[PDB]
């Protein structure tokens, strides 16, 4: 049988001592029949008055024991720490058959010293008589450790047969067990029954081939084939009336697709949510939201599929700017034939620029790839070395991009302006603070309503930019705005800043300096 | 085995493991499988909820991979154990060794073992993950040096009295050997300690090359000495000064600020009045040296900030209290990250040598990046505490 895993209650805690709710005699009757079988099978064993512990049971006729209390008093286990695979990470198989493990918890011994805490009681039907007490010998369904402990076992139980059959891969998941190979249909179906045997050996019953499950595998929002994959077919509604809620879901449903359906855009839809006062509120669709819905609808009407990983081949990641703020990418191995795709809206910080933002996209993809394929892909970016490098070098923060190739695919990212590294001669000089004074005598004093100390600082600079000529030196005491602009942003959530940015793009030379 | 406990009330670490690259995972499987055969570690079960992160770093001048276990959290939860040589930092040459292997002989308290739990992740979550715990003293753990202290002194008693002209300082998995002998005699004397260590149970860290602490420099603040001075020049000059004044309050700006009266054009050149000329020269003198009255509080955390000056140039400062720098330096080249790691490691080694402690860094980088590449260039056997930050413009320009 299986090596027992030792269990303990959380430090300084005793076993559950909870009272059994009354039970309809008809329910008492069904439990006894059930429990007696479990005892006939070894799963539980009547016990004596020795044991003060008790856990409530009730009928649903099936059996259910409430282990919440025991669970709260049970130690933490290295949990199943679910982190599922992503189809793009799998490798193509010829055949993949799954087996449903017949009552696995009931098939795994339970640490002797613990069994006593798993005690429960079946009330006797008549008043003067006491009811039968029990405890578990195996993994109690619904108990805290059962999963961790069950999987753990399974894994040790699968080690042998696994190294004995290299030409086979098994992925464990709850009760499911998936077996794959590039073995001959029969030769594959063979090993499978070879396995089932080995499982039976430790008493684990699996479904019959007449009753097993074969591809496609509709699992966790996915549709899996032996050679390909995708997302469960998604269908967009056709309403006249859209609720904040329907909208919110649609957007969600659209994002989901993004990992494989390139071109999905949710901007116009997401915009619908602004101001909304209730989940049931009907928002009429704007003209551009219609267009978007209509567009995605068409993108979704084409059954695109994903490909599997060929450890053999390289990973190529390609990125594009789907519009200010939006980035699209696709990881492929074979020329323009993906395994996965995706977007990136992630604006880090109020102000930013395409170079920075793109670089951040590289880091996500990078992070993402190590997680799925265990390696970073070679990147193909719409920015050139010189451009990157120029930003790179002059930025206070450290950053590094893997190996990458420039791909001339508009729009190419660039810098619409750069601050003069040195004051400009022949250019007027402005001193800002809300207003400005210049070496040439000019000045403007404006009154701002609702502004904030800092927003005032920018207005000044803006003002100066406006009034100045093609070339300008600007002197400010605001250390903040400085930072902002020195950063060289080309987009901001703050309108003000965008204006400034526009001014900046227009000038021939701007020199910004800071003074106390 | 010695009964070791976590500080009172404290439970064991449950630190997430950062995604590792297939290559590193492989290195780790190879390594760990052998540490198992040799019973240094043992596979654990689900009854162990604890976890510490592992990594595969690279050995300098060796194709071999080194497993690096980030016991940082553990060490913090480990009970304290109940002397740093001020002379070490004075030696001309310091060589560092990896006596990490020494620990692999001493068993770890069977009851503490659970807390050394670590995991080899799997790619794409396709497998559970290989879980293990230590049977012996683990490298990188704070306990090991201590518990081995004993057998460690015994092992060095002979060389120490035979070569009392040599300073030998241990820190975690490293051994610092400093002297003043000729460089040639050093490497020769070093090599001798080696076989004297083999005689009981060690590679050259940092290339088998030497640190030369004595030549360590304290980069003071500097002012632009220049021909003609423009309005801008001065404005910056006054700015930089105005700042530094909080440290060296003997700095006067008056006379310089006078040249800057009136919205003149930035580029306009301003000649310096004798009064200001001398004011600067004084400010210049004041900066020539670190501000007096800055002492190291052994009871305080040692902090370290790094700044990127571009072109492969960085600036760092080690202080415990703001503006009260215990040390400052620069570092020149590679890519931003490689450099940045090399730096931290340089700054740490020194920190150790000097104060016998590792400083807590503030890094000018986005975390996801640091997490991604750092292991690719790291070579130390320890890992300092670090946090990630955003470097202010002025304060970078001031260094
Ligand atoms: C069992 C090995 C993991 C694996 C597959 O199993 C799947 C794991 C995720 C649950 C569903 C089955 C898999 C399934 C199909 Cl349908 C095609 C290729 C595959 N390639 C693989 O590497
Ligand atoms: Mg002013």
């Amino acid at each position: 049988p299986i090596e027992t895993v030792p269990v303990k209650l959380k430090p300084g805690m005793d076993g559950p001592k909870v009272k059994q709710w009354p039970l309809t005699e008809e329910k008492i009757k069904a439990l006894v029949e059930i429990c007696t079988e479990m005892e006939k099978e070894g799963k539980i064993s009547k016990i004596g008055p020795e044991n003060p512990y008790n856990t409530p049971v009730f009928a649903i006729w099936r059996k259910l024991v409430d282990f919440r209390e025991l669970n709260k008093r049970t130690q933490d286990f290295w949990e199943v720490q679910l982190g599922i695979p992503h189809p793009a990470g799998l490798k193509k198989k010829k055949s993949v058959t799954v087996l449903d493990v017949g009552d696995a918890y009931f098939s795994v011994p339970l640490d002797e010293d613990f069994r006593k805490y798993t005690a429960f009681t079946i009330p006797s039907i008549n008043n003067e008589t006491p009811g039968i007490r029990y405890q578990y010998n195996v993994l109690p369904q619904g108990w805290k450790g059962s999963p961790a402990i069950f999987q753990s076992s399974m894994t040790k139980i699968l080690e042998p047969f696994r190294k004995q059959n290299p030409d086979i891969v098994i992925y464990q998941y709850m009760d499911d067990l998936y077996v794959g190979s590039d073995l001959e249909i029969g030769q594959h179906r063979t090993k499978i029954e070879e396995l089932r045997q080995h499982l039976l050996r430790w008493g684990l019953t699996t479904p019959d081939k007449k009753h097993q499950k074969e591809p496609p595998f509709l699992w966790m929002g996915y549709e899996l084939h032996p050679d390909k994959w995708t997302v469960q077919p998604i269908v967009l509604p056709e309403k006249d009336s859209w609720t904040v809620n329907d909208i919110q879901k649609l957007v969600g449903k659209l994002n989901w697709a993004s990992q494989i359906y390139p071109g999905i855009k949710v901007r116009q839809l997401c915009k619908l949510l602004r101001g909304t006062k209730a989940l049931t509120e009907v928002i009429p669709l704007t003209e551009e939201a219609e267009l978007e819905l209509a567009e995605n609808r068409e993108i979704l009407k084409e059954p695109v599929h994903g490909v599997y990983y060929d450890p053999s081949k390289d990973l190529i990641a390609e990125i594009q700017k789907q519009g200010q703020g939006q980035w699209t990418y696709q990881i492929y191995q074979e020329p323009f034939k993906n395994l996965k795709t995706g977007k990136y809206a992630r604006m880090r910080g109020a102000h930013t620029n395409d170079v920075k933002q793109l670089t951040e996209a590289v880091q996500k993809i990078t992070t993402e790839s190590i997680v799925i394929w265990g390696k970073t892909p070679k990147f193909k970016l719409p920015i050139q070395k010189e451009t990157w490098e120029t930003w790179w070098t002059e930025y206070w923060q450290a950053t590094w991009i893997p190996e990458w190739e420039f791909v001339n695919t508009p729009p190419l990212v660039k810098l619409w302006y750069q601050l003069e590294k040195e004051p400009i001669v022949g250019a007027e000089t402005f001193y800002v603070d809300a207003g400005y004074v210049t070496n040439r005598g000019r000045q403007k004093v404006v009154t701002l309503t609702d502004t904030t100390n800092q927003k005032t600082e920018l207005q000044a600079i803006y003002l100066a930019l406006q009034d100045s000529g093609l070339e300008v030196n600007i002197v400010t005491d605001s250390q903040y705005a400085l930072g902002i602009i020195q950063a060289q942003p080309d987009q901001s959530e703050s309108e003000l800043v965008n204006q400034i940015i526009e001014q900046l793009i227009k000038k021939e030379k701007v020199y910004l300096a800071w003074v106390p | 085995t010695v009964p070791v406990k976590l500080k009172p009330g404290m439970d064991g670490p449950k630190v997430k493991q950062w995604p590792l690259t297939e290559e590193k995972i492989k290195a780790l499987v190879e390594i760990c499988t052998e540490m198992e055969k040799e019973g240094k570690i043992s596979k654990i079960g689900p009854e162990n909820p604890y976890n510490t992160p592992v990594f595969a770093i690279k050995k300098k001048d060796s194709t071999k991979w080194r497993k690096l276990v980030d016991f940082r959290e553990l060490n913090k939860r480990t009970q304290d154990f109940w002397p740093h040589p001020a002379g070490l930092k004075k030696k001309k040459s310091v060589t560092v060794l990896d006596v990490g292997d020494a620990y692999f002989s001493v068993p770890l308290d069977e009851d503490f073992r659970k807390y050394t739990a670590f995991t080899i992740p799997s790619i794409n979550n396709e497998t559970p993950g290989i879980r293990y715990q230590y049977n012996v003293l683990p490298q990188g753990w704070k306990g090991s040096p201590a518990i081995f202290q004993s057998s460690m002194t015994k092992i060095l008693e002979p060389f120490r009295k035979q070569n009392p002209d040599i300073v030998i300082y241990q820190y975690m998995d490293d051994l610092y050997v400093g002297s003043d002998l000729e460089i040639g005699q050093h490497r020769t004397k070093i090599e001798e300690l080696r076989q004297h260590l083999l005689r009981w149970g060690p590679p050259f860290l940092w290339m088998g090359y030497e640190l030369h602490p004595d030549k360590w420099t304290v980069q003071p603040i500097v002012l632009p000495e220049k021909d003609s001075w423009t309005v801008n020049d001065i404005q910056k000059l006054v700015g930089k000064l105005n700042w530094a004044s909080q440290i060296y309050p003997g700095i006067k700006v008056r006379q310089l600020c006078k040249l800057l009266r009136g919205t003149k054009a930035l580029t306009e050149v301003i000649p310096l009045t004798e009064e200001a000329e001398l004011e600067l020269a004084e400010n210049r003198e004041i900066l020539k040296e670190p501000v007096h009255g800055v002492y190291y509080d052994p009871s305080k955390d040692l902090i370290a900030e790094i700044q990127k000056q571009g072109q492969g140039q960085w600036t760092y400062q080690i202080y415990q209290e703001p503006f009260k720098n215990l040390k400052t330096g620069k570092y020149a080249r590679t890519n931003d990250v490689k450099q940045l790691t090399e730096a931290v490691q340089k700054i740490t080694t020194e920190s150790i040598v000097i104060w016998g402690k590792t400083p807590k860094f503030k890094l000018p980088i986005q975390k996801e990046t640091w997490e991604t590449w750092w292991t690719e260039y790291w070579q130390a056997t320890w890992i300092p505490e670090w946090e990630f930050v955003n470097t202010p413009p002025l304060v970078k320009l001031w260094y």
